[PDB]
Parts: structure tokens; sequence; C-alpha cells
């Protein structure tokens, strides 16, 4: 039971051996977000074009 | 400033006798750099005891350390005549200070 | 419009004129336990109304010569009421807070402040020789609050230590650059824009509830960006209003008595 | 949407109207949210450019060392005993692995030990020795920390343990998040206890910042070979290599130098930039 | 016994390999997570963050509060510069302390917009406008502001809303620039001039403050760890 | 062994003491300074470290006290340089080279004091 990922440059091959989890390799794979909850933290929805402060 | 110790502990050969040495937060609650020394009178001071329960050889087996929290002490078991004379705690202040007790003089009856 | 906003939590409400909007830290609002994080057995009290309320500290002194001012929290709501009983009855406790800053101007004052809220808001001790000896009767200066020094000085005088904090300013009290204490949950009261200030902040911790007598979840600072001046020293009172929300308590005990003379 | 590519610039014109995407109120706490095509004439392009090597998982990859620690083993008519040693695991002593764990208050992460050995003579030569053999005990809080070189505790009854052979390929073990909260804490605003009117001063007190005194347990090595007829003395390095970090609350990086285990600042060394002007490009 | 061969780079420590280890605690029970709030996935989300520029560094007010201000005045109208930058994010004293600086300094290469925000502290009578510019490399760095002119800029004025953005697009020959003073991939400059005098009536205070925060925008990437240099360990 | 210099009695003014060794244990390990009072029990003073000639002192023996190291005969050198009534003491040149187990930082070994000199007494 492998598994199989394409990589970004064509395949490679991962099998875990060991049970525990703490054991597998670092898969990277991981996914990113939007950056609104520190960039824009606001009550109000910032439309962008509009002035600010009203 | 220094480490507090009784002043003087009395008892008879044969006992099972301890002395106790108190510190701050820092120095024994902390580091486990504790330690213990004895001097007979005249005598230059001599190891009995280095890391918190550990002896160096020459010191024989009725000494013995041990830890709880702000608190260490050094228990003797089975008293013997040669073993009157002074007994000093030592250990290390939190960044890069040594400090000494106030010693106690053990008096076997 | 946007400028005029009103909270209402409890029975306390409070309406400002000339706000900006409002800042939720961390893009959460303050909510209760879930069921599938709840670590503790015991039955939660949920005070609600008698603890969600605007309490106001003392009121400081902002003038030419000042440095700025730091509180934490829920230290400096101790004294204040049902909130503070509740805090010295029960082991285990959580609270998201409103923090609110209000600080009135003319149009010919020019001036601004930096509030930033800060989780775990370590600060620096005077001991140059030796670390972490800040005692609790220092550390939590109740709501009072400490102030920030332009330089830093240590207690020569080892044979009766002070044991206190000596927080730079620019080194933020915790020696990490002034400029960079943005990246933290902040609004700037600027007299010429708005005159006050509003951050909701989540209960951040590592645990799900947490003993509040033995630890401070959040630190409020604030620092003089531009210095105060008017055409002459000046002198304007900033207020800080605090009130809990979603506030929940565990493990009723007997009452602590902290050591505080 | 991992290694995916960053958004494409869109082509603008010029424009002329009441939108202000230009002005903004940093009072709001909120920062303007701006691509160049809102205020300068953009061409269309499309971007081949990633994030991947900003990931977390990215940024925490490499490993760094935490600490350095001796052992001997002594030559054997000398009267002094063998030095095993004993080391507090923490992060706290290497600035590096210190400095870019602070950039955030709140981590998880799991923990890939590996072990660095090196040997050398302290004597002028008097006779070889052979490979030694090292064992490295992983001792959690609250179990006997070993008094001498051959105590009973040495026996492995319960303890994790490795043996490693000189010359061999370093040793690698990995722990799991072996923290009792939901996250380690690299901050704590806090105390252990707190002084009530009943005890006394001397009861009551403790330390600030320090969560706990003993947080992931201790390591023990010692040379499991006999006292040799000539002293070799070794070096471990323990390096720390993180897998699956997750982390929670951003912090401005520390700037000016460490002092102790706490967030506190030496005397003298608070001047961390340096001069320049304010009209000199 | 199936037949190996040892390839090169066996028996070799990596520390940045991807390899697989025993466990020293096998099925040990994780504590569950929690939704603490605040959790980053990338580090370019800490870099969209606006922080402030120390701006002042000279001899009598450097490691002080006041390095953060820039000191406008009421003086008749000069175009002499009021400030200077070198846009060399992670060498320039300056930009090197701010968050951004930080980050770029973990990192040898980077590309992207960088947002400019000055932020305006005076009195809400005092009305100005201001030049904000920046001069892609390559030519005479902008003394007065007649040179400055002619790059790209945005006249900022001083009205009810408090601040504005400059956004410096991404000019450059290579894909990355490099985090160091090398002169092939250098960032150009940036400076601010008066495009008409601060005016403010009577009563008011003649001199005032403004803040400047950097920020990256959306585009913005890096792609070469490193170590920093600012931290150093003694003995 | 080492051999700790000579004694000496005038009230007031300064006092200079010596502590030679051998050099195996003058270029590996630190040398402290521990002043011991009639019956007052031992005071720590100092640390000299010819390895790296570094020097620190007790708050109590700042404003008084400097040290110094010789190379080339394996000798430090320690100077009172304002002593009063209560330095009449009994002094100590003690070499710290029982080595502990725990790491000191995560980067250092710790060293007990283990070997005393025959010391000094001075008056004044």
């Amino acid at each position: 039971g492998a598994q199989v990922s394409s990589q970004k440059v064509i395949n490679y091959t991962t099998i875990n051996y060991y049970r525990d989890s703490a054991s597998n390799a670092a898969s990277k794979q991981d996914f990113s977000q939007d950056p609104s909850k520190f960039t824009e933290p606001i009550k109000d929805v910032l439309i962008k074009t509009s002035p600010m402060l009203n | 400033s220094a480490l507090t110790q009784p002043a003087s502990v009395s008892g008879s050969p044969g006992q099972s006798i301890t002395i106790s040495c108190t510190g701050t937060i820092t120095d024994i609650g902390y580091y486990n750099y504790v330690s213990w020394y004895q001097q007979h009178p005249g005598k230059a001071p001599k190891l009995i005891i280095f890391d918190v329960t550990n002896r160096p050889s020459g010191v024989s087996d009725r000494f013995s350390g041990s830890k709880s929290g702000n608190t260490a002490s050094l228990t003797i078991s089975g008293l013997q005549a040669e073993d009157e004379g002074d007994y000093y705690c030592f250990s290390h202040r939190s960044n890069n200070i040594r400090v000494f007790g106030g010693g106690t003089k053990l008096t076997v009856l | 419009s946007d400028r005029v906003l009103q909270l209402t939590l409890g029975n306390s409400t409070i309406t400002t004129q000339e706000a900006a909007n409002s800042v939720v830290a961390y893009g959460r609002w303050p909510e209760y336990l879930r069921d599938s994080e709840a670590n503790p057995v015991d039955q939660p009290t949920e005070p609600d109304v008698a603890a969600c309320r605007f309490y106001t500290l003392d009121t400081v002194s902002w003038t030419k010569e000042s440095r700025g001012w730091w509180w934490k929290l829920p230290d400096a709501l101790r004294d204040m009421g049902l909130f503070g009983q509740n805090m010295y009855y029960h082991y285990l406790g959580r609270s998201g807070y409103t923090v609110h800053v209000q600080c009135n101007a003319s149009k010919f004052h020019q001036g601004a402040l930096g509030v930033f809220a800060v989780p775990e808001m370590c600060l620096a001790g005077d001991s140059n020789t030796t670390t972490m000896h800040t005692s609790y009767q220092n550390a939590n200066p109740g709501e009072k609050g400490g102030t920030f020094t332009g330089t830093f000085t240590p207690d020569d005088n080892q044979t009766s230590p002070a044991r206190r904090f000596c927080p730079v300013d620019y080194l933020f009290g915790n020696g990490t650059l002034l400029g960079n204490a943005f990246v933290f949950p902040h609004q700037i009261i600027n007299l010429r824009t708005n005159n006050c200030a509003t951050l909701v902040l989540p209960y951040v911790n590592s645990l799900s509830i947490d003993s509040m007598v033995k630890h401070n979840n959040w630190g409020i600072a604030i620092l003089p960006l531009a210095p105060l001046n008017f055409a002459s020293s000046p002198e304007i009172p900033i207020t800080l209003t605090i009130a809990p929300m979603c506030c929940e308590f565990n493990g009723l005990r007997n009452i602590t008595l902290p050591r505080l003379q | 949407t991992s290694r995916d590519a960053l958004p494409n610039t869109e082509a603008s014109g010029p424009a002329h109207s009441k939108e202000i995407p230009a002005l903004t109120a940093v009072e709001t706490g909120a920062t303007n949210p701006l691509v160049p095509s809102d205020t300068v004439q953009t061409r269309h392009v499309v971007q081949h450019r990633s994030r991947s090597e900003s990931s977390i998982e990215s940024f925490f990859a490499r490993g760094a060392c935490v600490a350095i620690i001796t052992v001997d083993n002594s030559a054997s008519t000398k009267n002094k005993d063998k030095l095993f040693t004993v080391w507090k695991i923490t992060y706290k002593d290497t600035v590096q692995l210190r400095r870019k764990l602070e950039f955030f208050t709140y981590s998880r992460f799991d923990m890939e030990f590996t072990f660095v050995v090196t040997a050398n003579f302290t004597e002028t030569n008097n006779g070889h020795a052979l490979n030694q053999v090292y064992q490295i005990m992983y001792v959690p809080p609250g179990a006997p920390v070993p008094e001498k070189w051959d105590d009973y505790t040495w026996q492995t009854s319960s303890n994790p343990s490795i043996f490693y052979t000189y010359g061999t390929a370093p040793a690698r073990i990995s722990v799991p998040y072996v923290g009792i909260s939901n996250a380690y804490s690299h901050f704590y605003d806090g105390f252990s206890k707190v002084p009530l009117k009943d005890q006394s001063a001397a009861l009551g007190d403790s330390l600030y910042g320090a969560a706990s005194l003993n947080d992931f347990g201790i390591l023990a090595v010692r040379v499991v070979n006999d006292h040799n007829p000539t002293k070799v003395t070794s070096k471990i390095r323990v390096y720390l290599k993180p897998k699956h970090i997750r982390v929670w609350c951003p912090r401005p990086p520390r700037a000016v130098a460490y002092y102790g285990p706490g967030v506190d600042y030496k005397d003298g060394t608070l001047t961390p930039l340096s001069t320049k002007d304010l009209t000199t490009y | 016994g199936l037949p190996v061969m040892n390839t090169p780079g066996s028996n070799q420590y990596l520390t940045a390999d991807n390899f697989q280890s025993p466990c020293a605690l096998p099925e040990f029970d994780v504590t569950p997570p929690i939704d603490i709030p605040g959790e980053v996935k990338n580090m370019m989300e800490l870099a969209e963050i606006d922080t402030m520029i120390p701006f002042d560094l000279s001899a009598k007010k450097k490691n002080t509060m006041e390095m953060y201000r820039v000191r406008l005045s009421d003086k008749p109208h000069t175009d002499d510069p009021i400030l200077c930058l070198s846009l060399s994010p992670a060498s320039d004293p300056r930009l090197s302390h701010t968050m951004l600086g930080e980050i770029l300094n973990y990192y040898t290469h980077w590309a992207g917009s960088l947002k400019f925000t000055f932020l305006f502290c005076g009195s809400m009578m005092a009305t100005g406008k201001l030049l904000v510019s920046y001069a892609p490399p390559g030519a005479d760095p902008p003394k007065k502001r007649k040179e400055a002119m002619l790059g790209t800029h945005v006249i900022w004025d001083i009205g009810l809303q408090s601040s504005c953005t400059m956004v410096v697009p991404w000019i450059s020959n290579t894909t990355y620039r490099q985090t160091i003073d090398d002169s092939f991939t250098e960032g150009g400059y940036i400076s601010v001039f008066y495009q008409t005098r601060i005016v403010v009536p009577l009563s008011t205070p003649r001199e005032m403050d403004i803040l400047g925060f950097v920020s990256a925008c959306n585009d913005f990437s890096v792609r070469l760890m490193r170590d920093t240099t600012h931290i150093e360990q003694k003995a | 062994l080492v051999q700790s210099g000579a004694e000496l009695k005038k009230p007031g003014a300064s006092v200079k003491f010596s502590c030679q060794a051998s050099g195996f244990t003058f270029t590996t390990y630190d040398i402290h300074w521990v002043r011991q009072a009639p019956g007052q029990g031992l005071e720590w003073m100092g640390m000299i470290s010819p390895s790296r000639d570094s020097t620190i002192y007790a708050q109590k023996f700042q404003g008084r006290v400097t040290m110094t190291s010789d190379t080339s005969t394996s000798t430090v050198y320690m100077e009172l340089t304002s002593l009063r009534s209560e330095d009449t003491a009994l002094y100590y040149c003690a070499t710290a080279s029982r080595p502990s187990a725990w790491v000191f930082r995560s980067l250092y070994t710790y060293y007990y004091m283990d070997v005393w000199g025959t010391g000094t007494t001075v008056t004044v």
C-alpha cells in the first residue's frame, strides 16, 4: 500500500514502514490560506476601493 | 544572602541524624549543583557529597543526601566519633555567583 | 456610517462618535467551550451578565515626559466586582476581552498612541545578576499597571533586592524592537483621526482552560508613537475600559488570599 | 493551494474615478490589501513564482544543534571517577533555534533527535584504545538520575535507550509530541505557585516565567567500556529537527542578545541599531 | 538474501533530509489539538503585515524612541529631501530591523511588490502635500525634487483619511533579487519631498511627525534559507 | 599540590596574595578564593580562569578586590586594595577539578572545588 504523488518539475513513491505516526517523513503538500485573519482583522468588510473611514 | 543552616546539632553515637540546608527559589530549587563540605578543626575543607546524592571515593557510605524543593539535607546514618566537626552547604546562584551556607557544628555526645 | 459605534455588554453601554472600525483579534470572536475541547468534567459556571460588563481602570495622565504604560489581564480586573470574586473562588477559568481605550483631544492637539494586545506579555527584570527573580507582588500590579522607562538601571543593592520589572520602552519590555510590535493585534489612536480604539480579544492559550490567578493571558501596552504636544507641558487623560466576554469558570474551592501587602 | 502559482497581475489602464485605493487608515489596524494594478499602469504577466519555500514546515526543516556534552573514560590507575554526563532537555541555550522558535508563541512539533559523537585522546599516547560503545539513556521526569557510571539505573528496565558504536552512521530517533498541554508554550506569563497571606515567604516563592522545572526529561550518556589504560575524551552533539510543526501566535523576533532562560537582557548591550543619516542613500 | 549495492552518500548525515526513523516512545497517545486562534501556514502571511521603519539613526538619537519619527516643519519651501531610503530590505540598516527585514534576513532571494505606507500624526488643522517617489537603479540618486519627479511617484494629500500607500512595482532584471549589497541587483532609491509646505494656523505646534510602514503584497516570495546575522552568542 | 603565599599584618593599606599551582591544573581549570574568618564560616571571594583570563568577583568584594595571573610561573595573584578590621581572616586558594555530571548551560561542564591550599592568615 504505497502513496504515489507527482513532483513539481513524473511521480515519486513513498511507503510508511513504521506504524507510529511520529516516524513518518514530512510529506510537505501543505495547504496555504488567506492572510485576511492577520491583514484584515476588522469587523466590517474592507472593500478596498472605498474610503476606509466613513 | 547565605544559605540557611541550623547552628548546632547534637547526638549520641549510633544515631541517624540529618543536617538541613534551605535556600531561596534559586540555588537548591533550580540548580542541581548542590554540594556539602566537611572541616575538622584546624584542617582544610574536604568534599563529602559533590552532586546532590553522589559521594566521592574515600567517603564512607554512612553519609547520604537528598533534595526536596528549596531544601537539601545531609543525613548521616550511624554517627561516629570521628564525624565531629564543621559541615558546610554550597550551591550556585542563578547567574555565575557562588554562595556558601552558614555552617553547622555537629557534636557527638 | 462607520465612525459611530455602540457597544452593549451587560448593563453597560459605550457610545463613541469618532471610532475606527473595531479589531477582532486573530479573526475569532470569543466563544464558550465546545464539547469536543472541554478537558474538565465538572459543570462550568457561566455567570454571563454578572461579569460581562465594562469595568474602567485607573486613568493615566499623558504628558510630554511620559514613556508609556502597560497592564495585565485578567490581573487588572482582580479588584473589579463579581469577576474578581469568581477569579478568587474558582481554580480554572477563561474569558475573552473587549478592550476599549478612550483618549479625547482637540483638533489643535497632535500625537499618536499605539494600543497593542500582546499574548504572554513577559517583561524583563531589574536584576542583571539574577534572571527570572521578579516577585508576584511586583509582577501583578493590578489596576494601576506599570510604566515603561527610557533607560535601564539595575539595582546595585543585592543585600535587599527590589525584584521588580525594568521595561525599556523601545525594546518593548521583552527585547524585541518596537517597530515590529505591529504584528500583534493593534489599533492606533491618532488624535486627528479617532478618539478611541476597540480590540476584541479571543481567549488564546495552549490549554482549553487555565488558572487565572497564576497566569496572565493577554497584555495591553499603550505606547506613545508620536509625542503629545500643544501650543504652550500639556496633560490629557487616557481611560482604559475592559469587559470580559464569554466568561466561564470551573472548579469551585475556598477563596485564595494572595499576599500583596 | 499548496505549491501553486501566485495570482497573476491583471492589466490596468489609466483611471480617473472616485474610487481611491491609495488612501487608507492605519488607525483601523487593517493593512490596505493593494496590488500593483491598483495604482500604476500594469501590463498582464503570468506569474510562475510560488511560496513553497516559505511554508512553516519548510522553515523548520533544517536541524539545529542544542547541546555539546562531554564524557570521558579515565585512565585506570588514576583516582578520579569516570565522567558520565547528564543534560536537562531544552532548546533555550542555543541562540539560533531559540530565535527561530520564538517567532511564535505556541507550537506543536514532533521531534527527531540526531546524535553525532566525536572522540579524541588527551595524553602522550602510552597505548591506544579500542572502538568505544556509548549508551544514550532517556530519563523521563521523576525517574532516578544516575549517581555513578555503574549505577543500577543504567540497567534500562523501562527507559528508552540507544547504543551507538563509534565509526557508524549517527544515531537517529524520533519522539512524538510529548507536551502535557495541547501545545508547547515558549513563553509563560505567570508563576508556578501563588504566595498566600497564610504561608511564610520562603514557601510561597516561585520563579517568574518558568512554567515547569522539568519540561521534557533528562538525557544521560556514558561510556560502556571499562577503564582503558590511557584517557579518551569524547563530545556528543545533539541535533533537533522539528517535524509536522504547527505554530499559532506570531511575535517580533528577538533583537537584543539573550541572557538566561527568561526574556531578560544584560546591561550595556542594549544598542541594536547603528549610525546612519536620514538624508543619505 | 536480496543482493544490494551501496551508493555514495551512504552513512552520511544531511541536516535537511526527509528520512523516516524509529520511534522512542511507541504506542504514544498524543494530546489532541484544539482550535487556537492565529495559526499561520506560510511565513509570507507575516511579511504582509505593516511594521514601522526606524528612519532617523543619528548618533545623538539612535537606540531611543525618537528613531521612528521624521520631524516635518512649516519652514519655507525647499527641494531638499525629507528622507532617503536605500531599498535593500535585508541590508539597509533602517529596513533590516523591520519584520520584513528579519524574514528577508532569514532568506537569500526575494521578489514581489512592497507596500510603503506613511501615517500623518500632526493636528487636524494641518494640511499639506508630500511627493513619495521611487527611482529604479542605474541613475544618480535624486537629491532635488526636479530629478525625483521623473520616477514613479504618488502625490499624497493630507486630508481626513490619514494615510497613503505607495506600492513599489517589481521592476527587476533578475527574477529574484539578492538580500546582500551587491550592485548587480540593487533595488533603487525611495525618497519623500515637499510638494508645497505643511501649512498650519496659529496656536498650533509648528513641528509635526510622520511614521512609515513596510509590508509585502500578495505577489511576494522568498526561496532560500540561511542563518541570520543579527544575533550572536558569546563565550 | 597548591602552594600558598606569605602571611601579612599591616592595617588599613593594601595586601597582596599569592597562589602557585602545577601547570596542568593551572592551564586546564579555574581557581577560586575563599575567605574564612574565625568561627564565621566560608565566604566565596571570586574566580580566576587562566585558560581564558576571565574573572568574576562577588558583590561583597567587587569594590576592593582585583585578581591577576602569571602564565610563566603558573601562579595567580590577588590584591585587596583596602582592608577593614573585619577583613582579619584566614584566606584559602582552591582549584576546582571535580567535574559535575550535570551540563552547565548546554555547552560547558561544572567543576566543584576539591583541591585546597594551606592558606594564609592576614591581620589588619
